[PDB]
């Protein structure tokens, strides 16, 4: 059993056939000799930054993506979200947009930092968590799939109601893995920008609280701070 | 050591 550093305990039991399992101990090998040959994002230590900031058991709200930014400074282990000091990247300017105009008062932030989403129960999962800066999809299919569908297939064991959030057509392939009965799915086309019209006017973050109210599981504050500290 |  290969298990990461500084893992909340929930995630330790629910992922042990994972770190156990035969593929796994290959993509470590694979990953070890990766960051000898190339840089990869994110750093180490930050691969599973959306597992320590949402313990299993609080997750209320899932937002998939597909695998981490790939410039330098941007990824740090969380869908769509970059470090304090790096630019926006386009489409979580369009989820601030989204944001703008359904949530009242919201107020879009100079920083792409949603680590406070993640404090608070937003699952903020890529499906993949590694990539060779530069090179986009350069570790599909070596493994992280079928470890991320275990974390959604972990999270939809639970009773408590979860909110799902797919966006784009490769994470509403997912769907299919939401069999629990309290659950919720929302869907849309992605706020990437070569598809931001089946996005925008879908309102996924206030119907996201509109179900977790009607569960008494507690609306998501999604007001970012001002400015931020790591 | 772990690359994660």
């Amino acid at each position: 059993p290969i298990i990461p550093a500084n893992l909340p305990e929930d995630w330790q039991e629910a992922l042990l056939p994972e770190f156990s399992a035969p593929y796994f101990h290959e993509l470590t090998d694979f990953l070890r000799q990766e960051r000898k040959e190339y840089t990869i994002y994110p750093p180490a230590p930050d691969v599973f930054n959306a597992l320590r900031y949402t313990p299993l058991g609080e997750v209320k709200v899932l937002i998939l993506g597909q695998d981490p930014y790939h410039g330098p400074n941007q990824a740090h282990g969380l869908s769509f979200s970059v470090r304090p000091g790096v630019r926006v990247p386009p489409s979580l300017r369009n989820i601030y947009k989204e944001l703008t105009e359904d949530i009242p008062g919201f107020v879009a932030p100079k920083h792409g930092y949603l680590r406070s989403w993640a404090e608070q129960g937003v699952l903020l999962l890529n499906a993949v968590l590694t990539v060779r800066a530069g090179q986009a999809n350069s570790h599909q299919g070596k493994g992280w799939e079928h470890f991320t569908d275990a974390v959604i297939k972990a999270v939809n064991a639970k009773e408590e109601r979860v909110v799902f959030i797919l966006w784009g057509s490769y994470a509403r392939k997912k769907k299919k893995l939401i069999t629990g009965k309290n659950h919720v799915v929302i869907e849309s086309g992605h706020p990437s920008p070569l598809s931001e019209q089946y996005f925008f006017g879908t309102r996924p973050f206030s119907k996201t609280n509109e179900a977790l109210e009607k569960a008494g599981r507690g609306p998501v504050e999604w007001q970012l701070p001002a400015t931020v500290t790591e | 050591d772990l690359p994660f």
